[PDB]
């Protein structure tokens, strides 16, 4: 299946090699490839599909959180969450928003 | 020392100190005499097989075969008898008085039928969660068997117009009333059926779509004693007040998850409220304004429920702890603006108080649960 | 407390000592009176009517079976577990099943 893809595609991320686009947040830089967070984020496609570079460095605002920001790409990868009530307010919109998000 | 010389009044005495289980399966293989102790209209007018699964599908031939005063049939989450197993018993039913069968899915309009035209008599008819219950043999049921003293309906969605009609217009005994979820339950079958009995004092329509129109001509009867009004379509506020200011009698007042209902009735209800003893306030939009005139304005309470309130005075709280003399309900639940003193001082300040803390209710739980 | 949490989760997962019964499409949870009290509004107005030892509670046909497993685990534990493939009936973090206006 794809998802055997998706997981491949995941395995190689955690290996920081074969990454593609580098997400900054005040200096953590998380590595993960180009077409995934195009399809994921839609904050993400605007930045992207507009360029045909190699390395890329796409940096995101105050309003996205790290801590919601880490299992955000992990169900974009896997769909699979974990999270407690207390970090939860950051995150409730349930049609993933969170990022502009005028749909 | 002779058990058998004891006359027999003393043995079933004795006997009736048994589960069905212990006396039909121990005490019945002693000897003869307890075998035919352990058999009787004493012990077999009292049926309740309620949740004896795949055990009763065609033995209801020999529980009434020639018991001759089963009274209290109780079949309730029966999963194994059909229609057939259930008529066949029907067909005598002498002197049936509270036939009771919850969530008995497999059970039928058929069932209603035997049972309803070959027992003139009935007390209570407290059926549940049976599905396919068309109103067709209700009709019958109110028509045939005028007696009855008691109903349940609670989540049977075909009982929409025609049935309340037709138990109320023979019917006129009936006591008390309990209704779900029901939809298509239109208000022009209840304001008819408002003049002829004003004995009843339970009184429920839950989840229901009953409107305040026959609501507000509730002031013509003067004995009604407990209300389930809960999520009703705007009642009349006058009316309420009326009830609470004439019917000195009145037991219970629930009138939960109501939006449209303000913080006035609340206000009053404590200006001349002496015999209101519970309140069920849960999720109410409370403007933590009426505390003050509870507590001082109210000497005679004894049950409060605080639901999920936002926001709460924990001085005010703890004013109305010592206020009263014997008021110590405080079953608090997800209480976020609540500090670490009374749960932490009022346990042991009080130790006639229950609470419901979740950090306090998990090992009394386990502890009651390992004695018991 | 968090102990007692778990330990109130691992004797709801032993089906013994249960108070509360959900009766939803014939199946049937068996958890406690006073965690259900806690998590949705909507039961904690259908219980504490009622001093009954045992009680009864049935739900919408809105409300789905799949969507409803998990929501116990999540009163139980707290926890926030979720697939990508049953996500829309629970859109609104106050879980939203169907009718469901706490």
């Amino acid at each position: 299946h794809s998802t055997n893809v998706l997981l491949s595609l995941n395995d190689q991320r955690k290996k920081d090699v074969l990454c593609d686009v580098t997400i900054f947040v005040e200096g953590q830089r998380f590595r993960a490839h180009r077409s995934v967070l195009a399809a994921c984020s839609s904050y993400f496609h605007s930045r992207i599909v507009g360029q045909a570079d190699g390395e890329l460095n796409i940096t995101l605002p105050e309003e996205v959180t790290v801590k919601g920001f880490e299992p955000l790409i992990q169900f974009a990868y896997t769909a699979k969450l974990i999270l407690s009530k207390e970090n939860v307010d950051e995150v409730c919109k349930c049609v993933e928003f969170l990022s502009v998000h005028n749909i | 020392p002779d058990i058998n010389q004891l006359p027999p009044s003393i043995l079933l005495k004795i006997f009736s100190n048994l589960s069905l289980d212990e006396r039909c399966l121990s005490a019945s293989l002693v000897c003869k005499y307890w075998r035919d102790l352990c058999l009787d209209f004493q012990f077999w007018k009292q049926l309740d097989l309620s949740s004896r699964q795949q055990v009763t599908d065609e033995l209801l031939e020999k529980i009434a075969s020639r018991s001759q005063n089963i009274i209290e049939i109780n079949i309730s989450d029966c999963r194994s008898m059909s229609d057939n197993g259930v008529c066949v018993l029907a067909f005598k039913c002498p002197g049936l008085l509270r036939y009771t069968a919850y969530r008995c899915k497999q059970l039928s309009d058929t069932s209603i039928i035997a049972v309803a035209s070959h027992c003139p008599l009935l007390q209570k008819v407290h059926v549940g969660n049976q599905d396919k219950l068309t109103d067709e043999g209700l009709k019958q049921l109110g028509s045939k068997c005028r007696e009855l003293k008691d109903i349940h309906f609670g989540q049977c969605y075909k009982i929409s117009d025609e049935g309340m009609i037709v138990i109320a217009k023979g019917c006129l005994k009936l006591q008390r009333i309990y209704m779900q979820e029901n939809k298509l339950v239109t208000d022009q079958s209840v304001k008819a059926f408002a003049e002829h009995c004003p004995e009843l004092q339970y009184v429920g329509f839950m989840g229901c779509s009953v409107t305040s129109k026959g609501v507000i001509h509730l002031t013509k009867l003067r004995n009604l004693s407990s209300l389930d009004l809960r999520h009703i379509t705007e009642l009349d506020n006058e009316t309420v007040m009326e009830i609470v200011k004439r019917c000195k009698n009145l037991s219970s007042l629930n009138l939960c998850l109501n939006w449209i209902i303000n913080d006035r009735c609340v206000e009053v209800i404590a200006k001349e409220g002496q015999n209101l003893k519970e309140l069920y306030l849960v999720s109410c939009k409370i403007t933590d304004y009426a505390l003050i005139a509870i507590g001082r304005y109210s000497m005679t309470i004894e049950t409060v429920d605080v639901g999920w309130c936002k926001e709460i005075t924990d001085q005010g709280a703890t004013l109305i702890a010592q206020s009263s003399k014997s008021l110590r309900y405080l079953g608090l639940m997800r209480c976020d603006k609540v500090n670490e003193v009374t749960v932490e001082q009022l346990v042991q300040q009080y130790p006639h108080i229950t609470f419901s803390t979740v950090l306090q209710d998990c090992k009394r739980t386990l502890e009651r649960a390992y004695q018991m």
